[PDB]
């Protein structure tokens, strides 16, 4: 039914802006209002992307072998169009002995 | 006719051992005379143009060998061309009478078998071709199709054809369906790996010889201790040290060799110094296969040293894997290796990326690289696919 009534990352990006967002507001209002579980939760989120750059060494091990994958991925394309440009060069032949 | 075209190649260029270029030259000139064929006692002034150790002796001094004189004459021709004469006269009597009858295909088929060993024996290369042709349609089965192919792989070893025989080569295996005939197994894995002997497969040449099916023998083109020969040669590169003590060192065949034939030594001195890994009794050995091996063969001897450069390849990476650091010294007083000499020996691969050796001339020492790594492997892949780019472009471009 609802099929009837109506009829990835970029989507998700804007979703993390919503969530910092959030922490920014609560810690401004935070401090007007004074000068805990949140803060307990808070530095953990820091010490578990700065971080992220000690295993970039190792990041690039597997970042490649998707480059590898994409290689023949795109090789094997050529065989879909070639053979469609071989396939349509015998339907032009068909036309004209027609 | 393994001996006949064995002893003309040991006098076209022999550096070695020139005391069997009597018994080659004398062997085919009382061949050619009890057999039909004419050209080829001609064919031996054009033959040895222009090789070392020379047979001829006419305007040329330099001649070598023990029989300086292969000339050709109008005695002997005359007389094997009334043989040839007599002789197609008793098979168009026969011919003629098949032609008037014409009993099934067969017998049609028999009057072009008869020429094709005819104008196979009197000396004709296209002549007998075209005879099998015919033969070849009016086969009953695929018994008399084979057949045929033998006497196209028989005009085709010795005159080097790399591409009608072995066009009809995979026209007989392919047919409708080939099954586990033995006509078509044992003779096309014989013929075929003779193939990719003169074009150095060695994917399948040490399938297709080291492993035969029990003797082969057919006696016609190639001999036992042929097969063996080149089994020991071609078995160094691509089996392994797997292989060597199975198929090789161990295999049945091999066994009774060295009772047998003592002139070959290829499945000994080298399989044992190889499987040990010993330099000091692998270097005087390879010198003494080179000569009576590689030299006398008509397959190898075109290449030679070249195989000198790959087989010392294969013991240089026996011992870089036992050792990280080691000094020269050593392996040159146990091995017997030269150490000035050393150098100018592993200079033909390390810069060409064939070993992984590196010795530092400091101290004196030799040490050892990564063997393989995931950059190395993905080099193939860029001249490999760079490769194939240039065919999508060549084609893409030149079909609009």
């Amino acid at each position: 039914g609802v099929e009837h009534l109506l009829r990835i990352r970029l989507t998700n990006q804007l979703k993390s802006l919503k969530g910092l967002q959030s922490k920014l507001k609560d810690v401004v209002e935070y401090l007007d209002k004074v000068i805990h579980t949140i803060l307990g939760k808070l530095q953990d989120v820091f010490n578990l992307n700065n971080l992220q750059k000690a295993l970039t060494v190792k990041t690039n091990d597997e970042l490649m072998v998707i480059y590898i994958s994409n290689l023949v991925r795109s090789i094997i394309a050529f065989d879909d169009l070639i053979e469609n440009k071989i396939q349509n060069k015998k339907i032009q032949e068909q036309r004209v002995k027609d | 006719n393994y001996e006949v075209s064995e002893k003309a190649f040991l006098l076209t260029q022999s550096k070695v051992s020139i005391e069997q270029r009597k018994e080659a030259a004398e062997f085919v000139l009382a061949k050619i005379k009890e057999e039909e064929m004419a050209p080829y006692y001609k064919y031996l002034c054009e033959e040895y143009l222009v090789n070392n150790g020379q047979s001829d002796l006419e305007h040329d001094e330099k001649s070598d060998s023990l029989n300086e004189w292969i000339k050709f004459d109008q005695e002997l021709y005359n007389e094997l061309c009334k043989k040839n004469e007599s002789k197609i006269k008793e098979l168009n009597e026969k011919i003629q009478k098949l032609e008037e009858d014409d009993e099934g295909e067969l017998e049609q088929a028999q009057a072009w078998i008869n020429l094709g060993e005819y104008y196979a024996q009197i000396g004709d290369k296209d002549n007998a071709e075209k005879t099998l042709g015919k033969s070849l349609s009016k086969a009953i089965s695929t018994g008399a199709k084979i057949d045929v192919m033998l006497t196209i792989a028989r005009l085709g070893f010795f005159y080097n054809d790399q591409l009608y025989v072995k066009e009809k080569l995979e026209a007989v295996n392919s047919m409708i369906e080939k099954g586990g005939d033995w006509e078509r197994r044992n003779r096309y894995k014989t013929y075929y790996g003779i193939h990719c002997l003169a074009v150095r497969n060695f994917k399948e040449a040490a399938k297709l010889l080291v492993d035969s099916l029990a003797t082969f023998t057919s006696i016609e083109l190639t001999s036992y201790e042929s097969i063996a020969t080149y089994a020991s040669v071609t078995g160094l590169f691509t089996l392994e040290r797997t292989d060597l003590k199975s198929k090789v060192i161990d295999s049945p065949e091999l066994l009774s060799l060295i009772s047998t034939t003592a002139a070959l030594q290829s499945i000994s001195s080298l399989t044992i110094s190889l499987y040990a890994s010993d330099y000091a009794s692998y270097f005087p050995y390879l010198l003494e296969t080179y000569a009576n091996v590689l030299i006398p063969c008509k397959y190898l001897n075109r290449h030679a040293d070249f195989f000198v450069r790959e087989m010392r390849r294969k013991v240089y990476a026996q011992l870089l894997e036992s050792y990280k650091t080691l000094s020269l010294k050593s392996m040159a007083s146990a091995f017997g290796v030269s150490v000035a000499f050393l150098d100018n020996d592993l200079g033909k691969f390390i810069p060409n990326k064939q070993l992984n050796c590196v010795i530092d001339r400091v101290n004196g020492i030799v040490e050892t690289n990564r063997p393989d790594n995931k950059n190395a492997q993905y080099h193939l892949l860029v001249k490999q696919g760079d490769g194939l780019l240039t065919k999508l472009q060549k084609y893409g471009a030149a079909v609009r």
